[PDB]
Order: structure tokens, then C-alpha cells, then sequence
């Protein structure tokens, strides 16, 4: 590995308004040149003919379950999922055990991720000590150790001064707060407060629980000057509120879990506990609004909230752990919107690359000369099935289990090294 | 060899069949089923458990009673493993009442060589009560089609509502609900229901009113400022008695909360009739499930 | 007219006799015993109580159920006085489960005109379970002689181990134990047992492994740092499943503590077979004690 | 690094009853041959002429303060101290923050130590969760992650069943308990209960606090079959009790902090808080008994209890943190006994090499063919001063600060690689 060439693919680099049939030369893990028919003496070649070539995808919302819940997933299994899904960078959430609220846990993750060596794993810290919601965590030490953001995911912050103080201390450090928006007085049940909760009598989680905290966060972001990133947006009103603050110049970004683009609460009737997730799958009108928010640029990126749980944690809905895996299914799920002509291919790539890069302030999601050779190569049309043959997660918890997907990664490249191939 | 977990799983024909047996049993039909049943109750019950028990015994079914907090549930035996234990012990029927929602249930039912009968699962289903309520209404009026049936009270927490409403709907009845707005599901219209803010309008509309008990033991927060105020706002008071046409209550009644102390057993009350219909409907269910 | 309090009191011939009846009952033999039995349970039970109950009823024995905390034990009636009360009430059998060790028992047994059947006394004996476990092992293999039977887990607190091991030994089986060293009795070799520090060696050695539940409700201090660590160290994990030959568990199973959630009902598991053997063995016991 | 030769030194390998002027050939980090005048084509050479060549020293009692107290010392600074003192292997204590009572902390230490790359750092776990003394820690997970022993150092275990249960579960796993012996009802003051406490009115720690727990541990070791290692022995009665259990075949080992060989309680009057240590420096009769226990083989090894604290933590004795650094001073301190003819050079090396190796069950402390090339090369006569010029610790807390030491490491070799030289 001095020299690599990605030949004959259809390159798309939205960060540079760059697209067409170009080759890419990689030198020492870095992007060296992008040009028609490049040829160099003694080069590694991967042939991308008929395929899409773009920056490595970045997922800013992943649960690696490591430390403490490694029977669900661990840094290795999650990293394999990531790269098999086209991700060269993932941000891991801090609801591990022990939680990421000290530099020992950060370092453990960084070192283990280096040993695994497939994608870049960027840790976040908790907003509060122990994620108990009471006292701000040591942002200064956690950022210095490598945390890129603070969240209490998957717990909301209930005290408004705690959230304000988080935003103040984080912005002072130049990093965002990622907020898990669900007021715990209005969201302590198991599924959406809609038709399915009404029909079955399952306890519910009110859409206002999410909306009220998003509105709170926009106001706090506005008044503190901090940047708040809203995780897994799930309702129409939510998007309206976000846009209202974006219109004012507030540093508020957001993401959508592709599952919320594909499924409604009705999925609880078809997939049972594999449709239990926080925030819940909500109504048709919400699903369609989300797609509209993707189209209109209100939703800044796709992020999986890859949240693996074992099958015995996905039995009776009432007792089931919330969450859906998604790293391996993000791309075909997104490509569904491309196929319906809702978004362009460039737009889909933006949402996986440069947009998430800008949210967390990393110079990635790009094929700019001199930048790391993180490259994803994919077939928008290749069909496959997520099943035992194909699943890289330790867990299986997704309503897309066993269903036909269209769109698939052929190559994932990280610092000029092929870390995944079909 | 099947199970009855939810009213939502009954076809029109199945309901006609069950209720035909129930009518036959009510009119004194004898029948023998050589089976055993275990009644597994981890919530309190008087009438549901006793009517399932007495129904079984009058059919020749041997009955065995297990209350949850005396069972190996206390040692960590899961619901599934308990049922599987019942299967290894040779039970034909398992009549169960549990404090959680048994959903999804289809795969578990399918995997067991047992006839499962849901006597109440949390806030979800109580199908035999819905059948009893439908039968009771039908015995009174002749048919339920186009009848206006008002449920009053804690809809949100009511497995009685969730079992009765779909059956009534399926046969063309019109359902209304009235109660504290905090206890009416936002999408209650998934049961094709009209919502009354005001119980007096509901009572004028209704051919029959089913008062429901406040499910205090299921409520995760306080939903109403007080029981005596609830009674004034929603209860069958003496003043409302003049106007009410007919009424029901699956039991037990909380006197002076749901229904005035003096109004439980009047000529307008079918409450005792629901009790009396318990055994024949529950016999019909054992019979309906005997293959 | 005798009692069965402890496995240690059974001769070879008595065990052959009981198990012969059990096999006969398993193969469908009918028999009538005109007696009454009171089942007196002051600890939880599902299968033991229900199998003793159903066994009795299928033999024509009238069964009566008393749970300790509903009985006059709560008014201070001693164990002895309760049994003497049962005697005055004309019971033939008393099937009892109690939270203390019933030792010494011989003089009390001798003084009562009753057939006492120990369904579990604290950490001491559970003879019918030892008989069921022996019978289950024997039904599978043909004989138990020279078989290597490993018990895993909380030996110290296990009346199941104390009832099963002596019976197996008496017929030439070899017993091994493996569990947290804090839960293995120092002089466990009083049961002529080998001790495995490591469950993987034990599993390679064993023809059959009996997982035992952690007796949390009996433990007077904490003996293990955690349940998930216990599962990794001692439990039937998926990895161990490839290597395990055959396994048992008297019940109830704690999933992902004793046995992986997916491994309770496999082709290598005799767990359900132990349940199914409950009634025929317990019938055999009533019969064995009928004079 | 294929081939290294250590030439012309005086080799001593007590594990093999091997001594004389021999060369050592190292191939691929391993001991290949030991023989007179070895010569090989294209070999690295270090000349050990006039020097002592022996297995790398192993210190089974070191505080690295990492995580959580890295201003005192960290894995890097402690490892430099270790190797500068002749140690190629150290066992770190679990009283870090967070304490080593889960696999995340173990892994953090292992990975950080690998990155540092100077000596082998072997973690221990706590006996109890949080080291709070109440519930046994998860020995099974901690051993599997790499812990070699469990201790609640520097806290005693006060409940006898807790200690019994620790011993039972540890022996089941084949690892020892290292016990910090000081009954907290009798040892809650700051210095020895002797002349200095009486004179000054400083609160004291009774020698019986140590003795009672050592006696308890011998009995527990006897009855459980477990192996208990007694840390930092400090009294005559203590040694008598240990010998009484050793005589019976009980698996009980012990160590001595060289400071207890050199100093008495009187040192509190000369060095103030840099003589505050647990167990305390005691009387002359104890000091001499310790030396006698070294001579008679009752004390199995030297171990520093290297316990760094900052200068502001070493001011008024009453408020001072207890502990003395010692990794860099262990060898000259030990050599004092050699110079007085109390122990042979072979015996001194045994106490630093094969004896500590056997206590923790590692195949080290040896120059056996095929074993790792951990080699220490030292001058028993070379004078130096521990001061700012020479100290590799972040801390300075030792009564030997600024005093002349005789005996010094010239080379430290770890897996065939020179990691330290004078
Ligand atoms: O309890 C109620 O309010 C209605 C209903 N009641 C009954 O079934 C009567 P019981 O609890 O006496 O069997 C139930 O849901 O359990
Ligand atoms: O409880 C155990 O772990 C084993 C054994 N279990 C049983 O007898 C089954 P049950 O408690 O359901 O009757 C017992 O000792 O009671
Ligand atoms: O907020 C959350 C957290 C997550 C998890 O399992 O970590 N799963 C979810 O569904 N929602
Ligand atoms: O027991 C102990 C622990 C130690 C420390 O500072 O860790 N210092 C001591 O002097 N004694
Ligand atoms: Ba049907
Ligand atoms: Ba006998
Ligand atoms: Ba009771
Ligand atoms: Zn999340
Ligand atoms: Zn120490």
C-alpha cells in the first residue's frame, strides 16, 4: 500500500460539486488525484465499472454495546456491520455499561476500535454523570480524550438547566449536544400513542414528548449559542418546529432513522417487538412528513440509531428492549427514496457523507485532495436478503429481517485499505 | 384444538357458534367434556375465575387452581415456561389471567399443545367478558344491530371495552365512549366509536350504558382529581337513573364511584344478568374449543 | 401405612417397587385408591404441587389444598399441630412443602396416623424429585449403573441434589458436582461425588448434566458476584450446547442464568420429560404408601 | 531484531541453579542459548563486562494511579520507573479511579501498557465491587480479561465470609488473593502505634490490626485451599504467624516493602509525611525481624508497594496520603542487605525474579531456553542519587529522596529489546 486506483466507477462527491466517470488515485491512505483514465506503475486496482463511487458513509448514531452488553453486539461486530453497510466512520452512543462518562471508557473504546481496524469509531460522552440526569459530566476531560459530542441517549434530560448548562459548556468547547428528545412524563410506555396502542392497550409514548423537548432544545440552542442535534426525528410537528428554529439561524441539526421512513406503528402488528423502538414508529402522516423533510432539506442526515438487542429481548412487546439494527440496511432503505424519485442520488450521498461530517465537525465525507481515502463503492440495483447468511450483527432485531433489499455495498475503503468487499 | 386470546380473532360465524352453545346451556343443556383445566390467576378475580371453574366442573372438566404468587413464577418461571409446564402435566385447557399484555400471542399459542383461554391480560383482552356482554345485550334486545352502546369510564385501561366493542361492531352495533378525557385513548376511533364529552348526552343517546370500573391498579399516574367528583361527572347517579334506559357493569361495581349505592340491582340493571350469563358463555367457550 | 420423607430411607427394593409402578402408570395403568390427601404448601410450587394433585385425582384420591399463609400457621399453629389437625380431620395423606428442614422426622412420623409425603423441606429433601430424576435418567439410558451424572450449580441449597444423588449412588451411578465453590458443601464427598472446578470438564465427563437453579430465596448472603457472570461460568451456553450430551433441570429454569434462552426444549433436553414423569412417579408414591 | 548477544557479564539464573561468566543469545525476543563466548553473524551486541546479568525483575505490588490519579503517576511514568529500576514486569493494584472491578478498566490498562511498550503490566482486580468491601467482584470476568490476582488494596476486607468467599472463588479459578492486612477498627490513624505516636499524639495504627488479618487469612487459606499472598509484612509477630502456616503446608506467601527493611517509625521525625505509609514503619525490633525473615526464607519476595503521591499530599502528617515510591530504589535498597552479608547475590535475585514469578503463576523470572528475553543488567557498586535529575516518577515521596544509593541498573531488556539503559 503506497498506491491504489479506483477505476471506471461513477464518482459522486457532493462536497466538491464533483460527479462523472473518474478514476481515483490513492497515495499513503490519502486522496491524491481524481481524473479520467489514471494509470500508475505497480498500483493496486479495484474495478468499479458499473458502480457508484463516493466518500465513505458516516453514521453519527450507533450503539456498539461495548462495554457491558457485548452479547448484543461489540466494537468488532458493529464495525463489520458498519463497513458492510458502507460506513467508514461511526459515532458510538454512551449508554454502555459502564457509560462513557469518564476517560477510561473513552480510551478503552478508542484502543479497541484501533485494534479492530475497520472503521473509525468516534465516541460521545454522556451529558450527565452516570447518565442519571442530575449532574453535568466532565465535558472538558471527555472532549480532550476524543469525545465528539455529548448525549444522554437513550435517556432524555428532564431538567431544563441541566440541558442549558450542557449546551453552554459544550459550545464553549466547540462540540454539539445530541439530544434524545422524549419527555419522560409523556413517554414512559412502549409504543406510539396512536391506533395500535388504542387497539391493544399497550402503554404509549406521546408524540408531544418528543416535540416539547425539541422545542425546548431549539430555544436553548438559540439563547446559549450552542449547537443541538436532534436525534431520530419522528413526527410532522417535530419537523415544523426544527424548521422554525433553522429559519432563525439557530444551530439546530437533525437526523432521521431510515426505519421511520419505512415503517409506521402498524409494523408493531406485523413484526411485534422488532418494531418496538424509541421514539416509536408513528403514523402514515408522520412517515410521509419525514420523507418530505428529507426532500426539503429539513432533515440534515440519515443516521441509523443501530440498536441491537437479542431475540429474547424481543418477545412480548411490553417487556421488549426498544431498538432496531440498521447499519447494513441503511443504504437500500435510503435507496427506496431514490427509486421513487423523491431524492437524487447526489442528495442520498450528501445525507450519508458531507452532512453528517459537518454536524460533528470532522473533515471527512469528502473526496477532496489530501483527505483520508475513505471511499464507498456500491450497486444501487443489487438485490440481497438480510438473514443468517448475510447478517454481521450479533443481533437480528429489524422488521427488514428476511426481506428483499435492493442496493448493496461492493467495496468499502478506509485510509486506502479495502476493509470490506461483497 | 384452538385458543381464544382476543375478540379480534373471532369471525362472525364463530361468535354465532359460541352464543348458540351459550343459549343452549342457559336453557339447561347438559354435556360432558372429559378434560382437565388449570386456572392460572395472577390478578384477583371472583366471578371470572369462579364462572370458568363452575362452567368447567358442570361439563365434567377437572379443574385445578393456581394463583401466581403461590406458583413457581415467584422462582422466576416465565409465562411461557409455566404454560409449557402445564403442557407437560397434561392439561387440556389453561384459563389464565395475567397483569401484562400478552402480545404477540400467535406464535406462542401455535407452539403449545394446549387450549389457552384468556381470562384477562393486563389492559389488553378479556374475550369471554366481551362475549358475555354481547350475549347479555342480545338476550335483552333480540339483536345488537344498530343498537347504541355507550361505555363509560376508564376506556384506556379496559380489556372489557377492547373485547366487547369489536364484537358489537362486527354485528352492526354502534359504540360510544364517555369518560375523563385523560382516560379516553386518542385514537379510540380505531374501534369506530363516537366520543361523548358529556355523560348526560351519552346517556340520552345510549340504548344501553356499560359503566366500567376505574382501573386504579393499572394506572401509572393519577388521572382524575377525585372519586366523588368522578361519580358526579360520570357515574350513574339518582338523577341520571330517571333518564338511563338500561345499564351494565362487568364488575365489580364501586358503589358511589361508578353507580349509586342504590342502583346496582334495579329493573333497569342487567348487571346480575351478566353474572348469570358467565357460566353458560364460558361453558360455550370450553365447548367451542374442544377441537 | 408409611411416609416418604427422605431418599435416604429408601432401600433398593423400595425404589424398584416405586419405579415399577411409575412405569406401569406411564404406560396407562388405571388404579383406584379411596383416600383423601391434603396438600400443604408453604413455599411456592407449580409442577410439584400440580403433579401431586393431578396424580392423586387420577387415582380417585380427593385432594384438598392449603397454602401456609392462609392457614392457621399464621395464628401460631406449629407444624406438628397442623399435621395432628390433618389427622383429626381424617386425611390419609399429607403432601407437604415447608421452608425449614424437617429433621429429625422419624419420631414425629411414627406418632401420626398419616401417610406423610415430603414435597420439599427447605434445603433438605425432595424425594419425589429424586425419584423422578432417577426414573427419567433410567428411561433414557436403560440403567443408571456407571453412568456419569453431573449436577451443576447451587449444591449447598439443593434438596433436589440431596434426594437424587443417594438414589443414583445406590444403583451404581457416579455423581459429579460443579458450581461456584461458595455453593459446594465442604464435605460434599459424603455423597461420594467428584468435584469439578470447571464446568467444561464436567460437561465432557458427564453423560447427563442436571442444571440446578440458584436458591436465592434460601441464600443467607450473596454467594456470586452476578447472574450473567454465573451464566458464563456455569450455565448451559450455546457454545456448551455442542458439547453437552444430555441435560436436565428439576425446574423452574431461569433462562440465561442456568440455561440459554434457546436451549430449554432441545433434542438433548430431558427437562420436559422430567415434567411428564412427575405424575406417574407421584402416583407410584401414593400407591407405594397405600399400606 | 532477529539476534542479540549479552556478552561477558556475570550471569545468575537461580531458577536453573545457573551462574558464571556466560553470554546470552536472544532470538526473536526469546532466550536461545547460554554459553561461553558465543559469536553470531550480524548480531546486536551489548557488553555486560563487569556487570551482573539476571532475569528481569518482577514487582507484584505497584500503584500506577492510572486511571484517575495520573497527576501522581501514570502507566507511562510508572513503566519508566519500573524499567529504570530493573523491572520488566509489574503487577498494578486496583485502587484506581475507577477501580479495576470490571473488564473495561482491565482492558484500558492492558491496551495502554501495550502502547507504552516498556514493561509487562499485569492487572489485578478488586476483591469487592467498587472496593467497598461488601460484595465479591466478578472474578470470572476479570481473570478472563487478564487479572492475575484480586486484592482490595489499600483497603482491608473486614467481613470474614467476604474474605472466605474471595478465597474460594479465586482458588476455583487458580489465582491468588493478595490481602492488604489491617483491621480498620485497630488501624484508622496515621502512623505506627509506637514511640512516635506516643510522643507527638498522632493517631496510630496498631500492629495487631495487621497480625489479626494475617492470622485470619492463613486460617482461611488453610480451610479453603486458596492461596493468599500477604502484602507488605511489617512486624515480627506477623512473620511468626506466616511461618506457622507455611509450616503446615498452607498456600500463604508474603512480600516485604524494602522501605520497611530500611526505616522505622523514627523516620516520621526525619522525613515527615514521606514516611507516612500503610502499614506504617514500625520499631527497630520489627525492622530487624523483617531482615531475619528475608534471611530465613519466610518472606518470599521483595515488592515495592510503589505508591506515589504529590508533594502537596505529603505535608502535615495528619492529612498526608500514605505511601512511598520505590521502583527506582528497590535494587540499591535490597543491595544494602547483600553488602552487610545478610543475603547472597543469588538470594537477592531470587527475591526479585523467580519467587515473585511463582507467586503469581507466570513463567517469567527465568533465563530458561525458549522463555521471553526479559533480562536485567546491573552494577551492584554504582553510586547515584535519587533527585530531579534522576527521578522518573511524577512524584518524589520517599525518605531516600536526595540520598546516596549504591547499586544501579545499566540495562533493562524486555522481549530482546533494550527498553532501558543508564
Ligand atoms: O375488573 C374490571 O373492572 C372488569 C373485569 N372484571 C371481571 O372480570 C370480574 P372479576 O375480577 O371478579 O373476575 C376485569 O377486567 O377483570
Ligand atoms: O426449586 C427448585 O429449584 C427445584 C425444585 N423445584 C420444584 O419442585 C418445581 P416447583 O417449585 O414448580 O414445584 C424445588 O426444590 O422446589
Ligand atoms: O433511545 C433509544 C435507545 C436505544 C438503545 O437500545 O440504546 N433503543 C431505542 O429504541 N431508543
Ligand atoms: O495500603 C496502602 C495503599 C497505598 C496507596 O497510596 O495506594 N499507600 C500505602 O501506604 N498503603
Ligand atoms: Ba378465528
Ligand atoms: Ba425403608
Ligand atoms: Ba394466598
Ligand atoms: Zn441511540
Ligand atoms: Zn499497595
Amino acid at each position: 500500500m503506497l498506491k491504489l486506483i479506483v477505476k471506471n466507477g461513477y464518482v459522486i462527491d457532493p462536497s466538491q460539486n464533483l460527479e462523472g466517470e473518474f478514476d481515483i488515485l490513492v497515495e499513503n491512505g490519502k486522496i491524491k488525484k481524481i481524473d479520467k483514465n489514471i494509470l500508475v506503475p505497480e498500483a493496486e486496482i479495484i474495478d468499479a465499472k458499473g458502480l457508484i463511487v463516493c466518500p465513505g458513509f458516516i453514521d453519527i448514531h450507533v450503539h456498539l454495546r461495548d462495554p457491558g452488553q457485548t452479547y448484543k453486539e461489540d466494537i468488532e461486530s458493529g464495525s463489520r456491520c458498519a463497513v458492510a453497510g458502507g460506513f467508514t466512520t461511526i459515532v458510538c452512543m454512551p449508554n454502555t455499561n459502564p457509560p462513557i462518562d469518564n476517560t477510561t471508557v473513552v480510551n478503552y473504546i478508542l484502543q479497541k476500535s484501533k485494534s479492530v481496524g475497520l472503521c473509525r469509531v468516534l465516541p460521545t460522552g454522556t451529558i450527565t454523570k452516570g447518565r442519571k440526569g442530575k449532574e453535568i459530566a466532565d465535558f472538558y476531560s471527555l472532549k480532550e480524550a476524543g469525545c465528539v459530542a455529548f448525549t444522554d441517549d437513550g435517556s432524555p434530560v428532564m431538567d431544563s438547566s441541566v440541558m442549558r448548562k450542557a449546551l453552554e459548556l459544550a459550545s464553549q468547547l466547540g462540540v454539539p449536544i445530541m439530544d434524545a428528545c422524549e419527555d419522560d412524563k409523556l413517554a414512559y410506555g412502549v409504543i406510539n400513542e396512536g391506533e395500535v396502542s388504542a387497539l391493544l392497550g399497550l402503554s404509549s409514548r406521546a408524540p408531544e414528548a418528543e416535540e416539547i423537548q425539541i422545542a425546548r432544545d431549539g430555544i436553548l440552542a438559540q439563547r446559549t449559542g450552542g449547537h443541538v442535534h436532534i436525534q431520530a426525528v419522528s413526527t410532522k410537528l417535530s419537523l415544523e418546529i426544527i424548521e422554525f428554529f433553522k429559519e432563525k439561524g439557530v444551530k439546530i441539526t437533525c437526523e432521521v432513522n431510515p426505519n421511520h421512513l419505512l415503517f409506521t406503528e402498524r409494523e408493531v402488528l406485523n413484526s411485534g417487538a422488532n418494531a418496538r423502538v424509541n421514539p416509536p414508529l408513528r403514523k402514515k402522516e408522520d412517515r410521509l412528513a419525514l420523507i418530505e423533510g428529507v426532500k426539503r432539506g429539513i432533515i440534515d442526515c440519515f443516521a441509523t440509531d443501530h440498536a441491537p438487542h437479542q431475540t429474547f429481548e424481543k418477545e412480548l412487546v411490553e417487556f421488549a428492549m426498544p431498538g432496531i439494527i440498521g447499519l447494513q440496511t441503511a443504504l437500500p432503505s435510503a435507496l427506496e427514496l431514490y427509486r421513487k424519485g423523491i431524492i437524487s442520488l447526489k442528495k442520498l450521498i450528501e445525507m450519508f457523507t458531507i452532512n453528517p461530517a459537518r454536524i460533528i465537525g470532522v473533515d471527512l465525507g469528502t473526496l477532496k485532495l489530501g483527505s483520508p481515502a475513505d471511499i464507498t463503492i456500491f450497486d444501487p440495483n443489487k438485490e440481497w436478503i438480510l438473514n443468517e447468511e448475510t447478517n454481521l450483527s450479533k443481533s437480528r432485531n429489524t422488521p427488514l429481517w428476511g426481506k428483499v433489499l435492493k442496493g448493496k455495498v461492493i467495496y468499502t475503503i478506509k485510509d486506502g485499505k479495502m476493509v470490506y468487499k461483497d | 384444538m384452538r385458543s381464544l386470546i382476543s375478540s379480534l380473532d373471532l369471525t362472525r360465524e364463530e361468535v354465532e357458534e359460541i352464543l348458540k352453545y351459550a343459549k343452549e346451556f342457559k336453557e339447561g343443556k347438559e354435556e360432558t367434556i372429559k378434560a382437565s383445566a388449570v386456572l392460572f390467576f395472577s390478578e384477583p378475580s371472583t366471578r371470572t375465575r369462579l364462572s370458568f371453574e363452575k362452567a368447567a366442573r358442570e361439563l365434567g372438566i377437572e379443574t385445578y387452581l393456581v394463583s401466581g404468587s403461590e406458583s413457581s413464577t415467584v422462582k422466576g418461571e416465565s409465562f411461557f415456561d409455566t404454560l409449557k409446564t402445564f403442557e407437560g402435566l397434561g392439561f387440556d385447557y389453561v384459563v389464565f389471567r395475567v397483569p401484562f399484555v400478552f402480545f404477540p400471542y400467535k406464535e406462542i399459542v401455535k407452539s403449545l399443545n394446549l387450549r389457552l383461554v384468556n381470562a384477562g391480560d393486563g389492559t389488553h383482552q378479556h374475550p369471554s367478558q366481551g362475549l358475555i356482554d354481547f350475549f347479555t345485550i342480545k338476550e335483552h334486545f333480540g339483536e345488537v344491530k344498530d343498537l347504541r352502546v355507550l361505555y363509560v369510564g376508564d376506556i384506556k385501561h379496559s380489556r372489557v371495552f377492547r373485547s366487547g366493542a369489536p364484537l358489537l361492531n362486527m354485528f352492526g352495533a354502534k359504540i360510544g365512549v364517555c369518560g375523563p378525557k385523560t382516560l379516553i385513548p386518542r385514537d379510540v376511533e380505531v374501534f369506530k366509536v363516537d366520543v361523548f364529552d358529556d355523560v348526560d348526552k351519552g346517556i340520552d343517546w345510549a340504548d344501553v350504558v356499560i359503566w366500567l370500573r376505574l382501573q386504579k391498579e393499572r394506572q401509572k399516574e393519577n388521572y382524575i382529581p377525585s372519586e366523588s367528583s368522578y361519580f358526579k361527572q360520570f357515574g350513574l347517579t339518582k338523577e341520571r337513573f330517571e333518564k338511563v334506559k338500561l345499564y351494565m357493569h362487568p364488575g365489580p361495581v364501586n358503589r358511589n364511584v361508578d353507580i349509586d349505592h342504590e342502583l346496582v340491582y334495579t329493573e333497569k340493571s342487567l348487571i346480575q344478568e351478566q353474572v348469570k350469563n358467565g357460566i353458560p358463555v364460558r361453558k360455550a367457550i370450553y365447548k367451542f374449543l374442544w377441537t
